[PDB]
C-alpha cells in the first residue's frame, strides 16, 4: 500500500508506517528491537536537525562568499573566526562542551525516564521540559509558535516534511564534505562550474571519484 | 516452450532437482533477454557501416563498431556530447532503473503496478508470465491477438534472436581476428569467395 | 465573506471572528488559541508602529528635505545627549510596554491609574484599550478595526518597501517615486538586477559602510545583502 | 468508431467523453481521472499557445520577411515605438499580468465555478459549461454544436503543436524560417533535405543581451 524504498519487496515487520519517513528501509535490520528503534528514531532526528542547520550555514556563507561580501569558505571559517577575533580555541570548545552537555544530558535522561525533566528541578520549569513524543519535545520553549498542538494531521505532515528535509540535508552535508575532498573548492563554486560546463565539469572529470 | 526443437544435449531444462539460476523459468527468460539484446547489437553493429557505404551518414561517423568507445584501446570517437564516463553514469542510472524494475516483476509478478511511478503503473502490470509483459506500451499495436499468431510471433522472435546471437559472436570473432568491420568482411567475401575466408586470414 | 483567494476555503481555525480575518494562514500559525491571542496583539502593535513610521518618514521628507530618514539618527543634533535620550526612552518605554504586557498576560488588571485613584479605564478587549486612549471615535468599531488592520498591514509592507528602496536606490520614498515616474520602464527591481544560470547581478548597496558617529563607529550592514534579486 | 491504429483496443477510461479521443494512451498517464483532467487542461493550454505561435511565426514572416522569429526576441529586433526597451520592465509587465490571469485559471481548475464573476465590477460573469471552456466575453461572437468545434480545436491544436516544434527544429537546423525552408525545399528537394542540414545547430551560442548572457539551447548535440 504505502510506497516502499524498493518497489516490489514487502517492508519489514518492525517498520509499520506509524513513524515519519517510514519507507521500510532497514536491510541490515538494525532496528528490530523496539527500544533500539526508539533510540535510532531520536538519533536520526538529531543528526537530521544538525545537518539541516549545518547545510543552511554552508549555503548562506557560500552565497555570501561568491557574492563579494568577504565571507570565508566553510573549511577556513573556523580558523579565520578564531584568528580575527580575540578568541582562544580551547576555552570556546570547553564552553561548547558545558552548554551542549547540559542540554544533551537533559535529552538523554528524558529518553531514559520519559516525563522526568518536568519535575521542577531545573530552575522552576514544569511541563515545558516534558516531551510530547520520542524526539518531539514541543512545549513553550522548543515549540513557541505552537504548531504541534493544533491541526494534528497538519502536524503529521510537518513531521513527514522534517524527516525528508533532514535526510536530504544529511546527504547534502556528506555532499559538501566529499565535494571539498575531491575538488578543493567551495561548493557553490563547484555549482558555478557545473552550470558553466555541465557536460564536461563533473565527478567523471575531477579525476578522483572514478580513477579509471 | 517457444523455440522448443528438442535440442538439449547437456540436459539443463530437467525439472527434477533444479534450483538456483538453472531453471526453466530463468533459462527461457534469459534466452529471450540475450536474444533481444543481440538483435539490437547486430543491427547496431551493422548500421553505421552500411549507412556510410550507402552515403547517408557522413564519414566523421560510420566508424567500425569496436572503435566507438567500447574499447578505447581499439579506438575512441571525439564528437560525442560528453566524455564516455559521463555517458556511462547516465547509463548506470537508467539501466539500473530499467533492469531493476524488470527484476522485481520477475521476482514478484504484478508488483510493478501498485507503487506510484509518475502514473506509469498500468503500463507495468505485466502478465502472468515473465519475458512477455505486453500492456499498452510493451505491446503498442495488438499483435498476436490470436493465440496461434502469438505462438508464431514468439517462435519468430526466438529464431531471429538465436540467429542474431550467432551473428554477434561472429562480429566479435571477426573483429578480433581480421581487425575490420563485418560489412568489410561482406565486401571481401563477396569479392573473392575463394581467397578471402577464415582459412586465408590465419 | 471575502477571502485572500476568492473561491478557496479558509483554514478550519479561521472563522471570521477577528477583524481583518480573510482566511489567510497557509503555515497554520494560529491553530493554537493561546498563540493566536499573542499574535493578534503583536499584529496590532507592529501595524501601529509601522503606520506611525510611514507617517513619520513621509511628513519628514515633505517638511524637511535634504535629511535622509535612514540617516536622521546620524545627522540629527541636540544638546540632549545620546545616552540621555536613550535612557529616557529606555525607562519610559519599559514602563509602557510592561503595563501593556501585564494587560496581555492578565486580562484587564492594569486598568486603574496608579497615581490618581479616581481614574479607571473601562472594561475592554485586549489590543483595543479605549477610554482616554480613545476619546473620539468616528462611526462604529466593527468597521474601524477592519480599517485599522488594513491600513496597518499596508503600512508594514510600506515600511519594508522603504527600507529596501533606501538600501538599493539610496533615496527617500518620494524621491524614489519621482525616479519611477521619470523612468517607469527603466527603473524597476527587474530593471536593476537579474539572476540567470550563467551569471547573476545584484544592485550595489547605497549605504556605504560602518557609520562614524561620535566614537561608537556603528556598523551599518544591508539586509540579506547576498540575496537581493 | 475509428482509433489511432487498426486492431488496437482503446483503454476503458477512454470512451468518447472528451473531444479528440482516439483511444491513444500507451503510457497509461490518464488512468487516474484527476490527472486526466489536469492533462486535458494542459493539452488545451499547449494547443492554444501553439496555434497562436504558429499563426504568429506565419504572419510575422509573411508581413515582414526580415524578422527571423528565432532572433525576434532581441531588443534591437523590435518594432517602431520601443526598439531599445528595457527587457527588465518588459518582463515586469508580463510577469504581473500573466501571474494574474494564470492564478485565475488555476483557481478555476481547483474550484470549478468559483472565479466566474468579476471581482471589481460585481455585475459581470462568464458561464463555463465545461472546464477549460470559459465562454461569455471569451466567446464574443458565440457560435456555441460545441462538441464538433472542440474536436476541430483539439485537432488543429495538436497539428500546431507538432508544427511549432517543427518550426523551432527546422530553424535550429538550417537557420531559416519555415516559409524560407519551404522555398528551399521547392528550389531543390534532393539537396536541402533533413538528410543534410541536420548535425549542425545554427544556435548562436550565448547571445549577450543588454546586461546578461542567456545560455542557449539546441535540441540535439549538433554544434
Ligand atoms: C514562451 C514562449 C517563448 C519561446 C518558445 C521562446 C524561444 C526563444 N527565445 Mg524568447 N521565447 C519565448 C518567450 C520570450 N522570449 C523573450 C525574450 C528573449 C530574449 C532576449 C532572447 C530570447 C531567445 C529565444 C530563443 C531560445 C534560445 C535559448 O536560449 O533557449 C534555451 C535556453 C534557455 C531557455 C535558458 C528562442 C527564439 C534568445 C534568442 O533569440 O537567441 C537565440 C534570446 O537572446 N527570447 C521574452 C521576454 C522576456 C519572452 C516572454 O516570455
Ligand atoms: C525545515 C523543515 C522542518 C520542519 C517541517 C520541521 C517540523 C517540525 N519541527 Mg523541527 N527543526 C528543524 C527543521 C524543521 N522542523 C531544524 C533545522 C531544527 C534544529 C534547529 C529543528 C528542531 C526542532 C525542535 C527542538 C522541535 C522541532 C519541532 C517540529 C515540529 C513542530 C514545530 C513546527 O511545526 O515548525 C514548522 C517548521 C517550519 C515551518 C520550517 C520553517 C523554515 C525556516 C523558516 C527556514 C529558514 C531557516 C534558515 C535558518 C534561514 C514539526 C514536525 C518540535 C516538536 O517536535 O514538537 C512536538 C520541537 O520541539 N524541531
Ligand atoms: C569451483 C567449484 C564449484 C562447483 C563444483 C560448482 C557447481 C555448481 N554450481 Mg556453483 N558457484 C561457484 C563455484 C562452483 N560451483 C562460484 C565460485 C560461484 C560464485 C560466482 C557459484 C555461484 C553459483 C550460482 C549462482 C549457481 C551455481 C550453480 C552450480 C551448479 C550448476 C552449475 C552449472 O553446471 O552451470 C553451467 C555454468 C554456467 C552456465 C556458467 C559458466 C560461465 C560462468 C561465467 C563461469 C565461468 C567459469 C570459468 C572458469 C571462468 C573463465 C574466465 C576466463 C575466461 C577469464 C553446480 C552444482 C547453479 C545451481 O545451483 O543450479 C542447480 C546456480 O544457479 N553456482
Ligand atoms: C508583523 C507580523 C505579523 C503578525 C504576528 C501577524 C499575525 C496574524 N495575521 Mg497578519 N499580516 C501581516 C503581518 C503580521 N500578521 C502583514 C504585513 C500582512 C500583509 C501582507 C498580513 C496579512 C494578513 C491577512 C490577509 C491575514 C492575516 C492574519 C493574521 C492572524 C492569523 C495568521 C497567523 O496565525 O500567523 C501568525 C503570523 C506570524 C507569527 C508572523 C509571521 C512570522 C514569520 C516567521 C516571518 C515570515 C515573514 C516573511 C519574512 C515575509 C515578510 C514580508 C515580506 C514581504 C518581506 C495573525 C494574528 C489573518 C487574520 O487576520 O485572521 C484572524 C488573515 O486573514 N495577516
Ligand atoms: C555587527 C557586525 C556585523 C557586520 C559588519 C555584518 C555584516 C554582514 N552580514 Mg551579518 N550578522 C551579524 C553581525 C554583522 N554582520 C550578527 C550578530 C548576526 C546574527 C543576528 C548576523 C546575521 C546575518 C545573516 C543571516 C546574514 C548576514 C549577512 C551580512 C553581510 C551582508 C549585510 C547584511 O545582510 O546585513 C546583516 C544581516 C542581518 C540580518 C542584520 C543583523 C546584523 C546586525 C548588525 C546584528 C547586531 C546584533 C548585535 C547583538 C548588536 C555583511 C558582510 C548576510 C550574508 O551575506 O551572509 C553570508 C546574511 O545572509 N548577517
Ligand atoms: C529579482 C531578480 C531576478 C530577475 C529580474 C530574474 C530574471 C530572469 N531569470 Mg532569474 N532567478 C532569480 C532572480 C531574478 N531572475 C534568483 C534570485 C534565482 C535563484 C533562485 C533565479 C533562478 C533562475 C533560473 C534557474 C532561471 C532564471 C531565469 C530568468 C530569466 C527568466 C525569463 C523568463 O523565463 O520569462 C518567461 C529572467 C531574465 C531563466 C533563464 O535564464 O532563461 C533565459 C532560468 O532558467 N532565474
Ligand atoms: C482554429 C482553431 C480553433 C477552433 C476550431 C476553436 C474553437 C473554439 N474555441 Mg478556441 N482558441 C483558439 C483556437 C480555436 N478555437 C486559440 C488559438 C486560442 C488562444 C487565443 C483559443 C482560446 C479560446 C478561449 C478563451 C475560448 C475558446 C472557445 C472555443 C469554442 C467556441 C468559440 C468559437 O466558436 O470559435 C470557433 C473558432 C474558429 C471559427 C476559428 C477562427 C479562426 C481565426 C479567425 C483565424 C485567425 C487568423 C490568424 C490570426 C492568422 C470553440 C470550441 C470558447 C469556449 O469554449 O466557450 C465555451 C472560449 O471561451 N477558445
Ligand atoms: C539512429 C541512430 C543514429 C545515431 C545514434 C546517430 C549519431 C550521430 N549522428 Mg547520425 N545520422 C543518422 C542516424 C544516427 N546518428 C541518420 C538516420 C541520418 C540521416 C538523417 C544521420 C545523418 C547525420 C549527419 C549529417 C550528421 C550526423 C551526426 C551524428 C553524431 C552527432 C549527433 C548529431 O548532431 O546528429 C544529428 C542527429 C541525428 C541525425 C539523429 C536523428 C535521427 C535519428 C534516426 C533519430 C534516432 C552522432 C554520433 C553528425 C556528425 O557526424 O558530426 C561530425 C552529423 O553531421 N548524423
Ligand atoms: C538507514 C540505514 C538502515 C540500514 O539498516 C543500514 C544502513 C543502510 C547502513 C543505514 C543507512 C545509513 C546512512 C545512509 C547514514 C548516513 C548518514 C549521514 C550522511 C549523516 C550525516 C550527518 C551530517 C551531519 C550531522 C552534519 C552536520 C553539519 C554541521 C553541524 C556543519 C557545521 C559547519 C558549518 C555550518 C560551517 C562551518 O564553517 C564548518 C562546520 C563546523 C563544518
Ligand atoms: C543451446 C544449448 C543447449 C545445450 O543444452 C547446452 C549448450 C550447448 C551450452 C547450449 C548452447 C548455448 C549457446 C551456443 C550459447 C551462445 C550464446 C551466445 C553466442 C550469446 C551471445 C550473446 C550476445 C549478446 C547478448 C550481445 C549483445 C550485444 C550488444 C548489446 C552490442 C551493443 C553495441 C552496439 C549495438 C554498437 C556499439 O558499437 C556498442 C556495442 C555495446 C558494442
Amino acid at each position: 500500500v504505502r510506497p516502499v524504498w524498493f518497489p516490489g519487496n514487502p517492508p519489514p515487520a518492525h517498520l509499520d508506517g506509524s513513524l515519519a519517513g517510514d519507507y521500510g528501509f532497514d536491510p541490515l535490520f538494525l532496528g528490530q528491537e523496539p527500544q533500539t528503534l526508539k533510540w535510532y528514531v531520536q538519533a536520526e532526528l538529531v543528526h537530521g536537525r544538525f545537518a539541516m542547520l549545518g547545510a543552511a550555514g554552508i549555503i548562506l556563507t557560500s552565497i555570501g562568499a561568491k557574492v563579494g561580501l568577504g565571507f570565508p569558505e566553510w573549511y577556513d571559517a573556523g580558523k579565520v573566526v578564531v584568528e580575527k577575533n580575540n578568541i582562544d580555541f580551547p576555552t570556546l570548545m570547553v564552553i561548547q562542551f558545558y552548554l551542549m552537555g547540559w542540554a544533551e544530558t537533559k535529552r538523554w535522561y528524558d529518553f531514559k525516564n520519559p516525563g522526568s525533566q518536568a519535575d521542577g528541578s531545573f530552575l522552576g520549569f514544569t511541563e515545558e521540559f516534558k516531551g510530547l513524543e520520542n524526539g518531539y519535545p514541543g512545549g513553550r520553549f522548543f515549540d513557541p509558535m505552537g504548531l504541534s498542538r493544533g491541526d494534528a494531521a497538519k502536524y503529521q505532515e510537518y513531521k513527514q516534511k522534517e524527516v525528508k528535509n533532514g535526510r536530504l540535508a544529511m546527504i547534502a552535508c556528506l555532499g559538501f564534505a566529499a565535494q571539498y575532498a575531491a575538488t578543493g573548492k567551495g561548493p557553490l563554486d563547484n555549482l558555478a562550474d557545473h552550470l558553466a560546463d555541465p557536460n564536461h565539469v563533473n565527478f567523471a572529470t575531477n579525476g578522483v571519484s572514478i580513477p579509471i | 516452450l517457444p523455440g522448443d526443437f528438442g535440442f538439449d544435449p547437456l540436459g539443463l531444462l530437467d525439472p527434477v532437482n533444479s534450483g538456483g539460476f538453472i531453471e526453466p523459468k530463468w533459462l527461457q527468460y534469459s534466452e529471450v533477454i540475450h536474444a533481444r539484446w543481440a538483435m539490437l547489437g547486430a543491427a547496431g553493429c551493422i548500421a553505421p557501416e552500411v549507412l556510410g557505404a550507402a552515403g547517408l551518414i557522413p564519414d566523421a561517423t560510420n566508424i567500425k563498431w569496436f572503435e566507438s568507445g567500447v574499447i578505447p584501446p581499439a579506438g575512441s570517437y571525439n564528437g560525442y556530447w560528453a566524455d564516455p564516463y559521463t555517458i556511462f553514469f547516465v547509463e548506470i542510472v537508467a539501466m539500473q532503473f530499467a533492469e531493476l524494475r524488470r527484476l522485481q516483476d520477475f521476482r514478484y509478478p504484478g508488483s510493478m503496478g501498485q507503487q506510484y511511478f509518475l502514473g506509469l503503473e498500468a503500463i507495468f502490470k505485466g502478465s502472468g508470465d515473465a519475458a512477455y509483459p505486453g500492456g499498452p506500451f510493451f505491446n503498442l499495436f495488438n499483435l498476436g491477438k490470436t493465440e496461434a499468431a502469438m505462438k508464431e510471433l514468439k517462435l519468430k522472435e526466438i529464431k531471429n534472436g538465436r540467429l542474431a546471437m550467432l551473428a554477434m559472436l561472429g562480429y566479435g570473432a571477426q573483429a578480433v581476428m581480421t581487425g575490420k568491420g563485418p560489412f568489410q568482411n561482406l565486401v571481401e567475401h563477396l569479392a573473392d569467395p575463394v581467397n578471402n575466408n577464415i582459412l586465408t586470414n590465419f | 465573506r471575502p477571502l485572500w483567494l476568492p473561491g478557496s476555503t479558509p483554514p478550519a481555525h479561521l472563522k471570521g471572528d477577528l477583524p481583518g480575518d480573510f482566511g489567510f494562514d497557509p503555515l497554520g500559525l494560529g491553530a493554537n488559541a493561546e498563540s493566536l491571542k499573542w499574535f493578534k496583539e503583536s499584529e496590532l502593535v507592529h501595524s501601529r508602529w509601522a503606520m506611525a513610521a510611514v507617517a513619520g518618514i513621509l511628513v519628514q521628507e515633505i517638511v524637511r528635505p535634504d535629511v535622509f530618514w535612514y540617516n536622521a539618527g546620524k545627522e540629527v543634533e541636540s544638546p540632549l545627549g545620546p545616552l540621555g535620550l536613550l535612557a529616557v526612552e529606555f525607562f519610559l518605554m519599559h514602563w509602557v510596554e510592561v503595563r501593556r504586557w501585564q494587560d496581555l498576560r492578565k486580562p484587564g488588571s492594569v486598568d486603574q491609574d496608579p497615581i490618581f485613584s479616581q481614574y479607571k479605564l473601562p472594561p475592554h478587549e485586549v489590543g483595543y484599550p479605549g477610554g482616554v486612549f480613545a476619546p473620539f471615535i468616528p462611526g462604529d468599531l466593527a468597521e474601524l478595526k477592519v480599517k485599522e488592520i488594513k491600513n496597518g498591514r499596508l503600512a508594514m509592507l510600506a515600511f519594508v518597501g522603504f527600507v529596501m528602496a533606501a538600501q538599493v536606490t539610496g533615496k527617500g520614498p518620494i524621491a524614489a517615486l519621482q525616479e519611477h515616474l521619470a523612468d517607469p520602464w527603466g527603473t524597476t527591481i527587474f530593471s536593476k538586477a537579474a539572476v540567470v544560470p550563467g551569471q547573476a547581478v545584484a544592485p550595489p548597496c547605497k549605504i556605504p559602510a560602518s557609520v562614524s558617529y561620535k566614537g561608537i563607529e556603528i556598523p551599518t550592514p544591508c539586509f540579506l545583502q547576498g540575496l537581493w534579486p | 468508431r475509428k482509433l489511432w491504429a487498426p486492431g488496437v483496443v482503446a483503454p476503458e477510461y477512454l470512451k468518447g467523453d472528451l473531444a479528440g479521443d482516439y483511444g491513444w494512451d500507451p503510457l497509461g498517464l490518464g488512468a487516474d481521472p484527476t490527472a486526466l483532467k489536469w492533462y486535458r487542461q494542459s493539452e488545451l493550454q499547449h494547443a492554444r499557445w501553439a496555434m497562436l505561435g504558429v499563426a504568429g511565426v506565419l504572419v510575422q514572416e509573411i508581413v515582414k520577411p526580415d524578422v527571423y522569429f528565432y532572433e525576434a526576441g532581441l531588443p534591437q529586433n523590435l518594432p517602431e515605438p520601443f526598439t531599445n526597451i528595457n527587457m527588465g520592465g518588459l518582463l515586469a509587465w508580463e510577469f504581473i499580468l500573466m501571474h494574474w490571469v494564470e492564478v485565475r485559471r488555476w483557481q478555476d481548475y481547483k474550484n470549478f465555478g468559483s472565479v466566474n464573476e468579476d471581482p471589481i465590477f460585481k455585475g459581470n460573469k462568464v458561464p463555463n459549461p465545461e472546464m477549460g471552456y470559459p465562454g461569455g466575453i471569451f466567446d464574443p461572437f458565440g457560435f456555441s454544436n460545441l462538441k464538433e468545434l472542440q474536436t476541430k480545436e483539439i485537432k488543429n491544436g495538436r497539428l500546431a503543436m507538432i508544427a511549432y516544434m517543427a518550426f523551432i527544429l527546422q530553424a535550429q537546423a538550417t537557420g531559416k524560417g519555415p516559409l524560407a525552408a519551404l522555398s528551399a525545399h521547392l528550389s531543390n528537394p534532393f539537396g536541402n533535405n533533413i538528410l543534410k542540414n541536420i548535425g549542425t545547430c545554427t544556435v548562436p551560442h550565448s547571445v549577450d543581451v543588454q546586461g546578461l548572457t542567456i545560455p542557449l539551447t539546441c535540441l540535439w548535440p549538433g554544434s
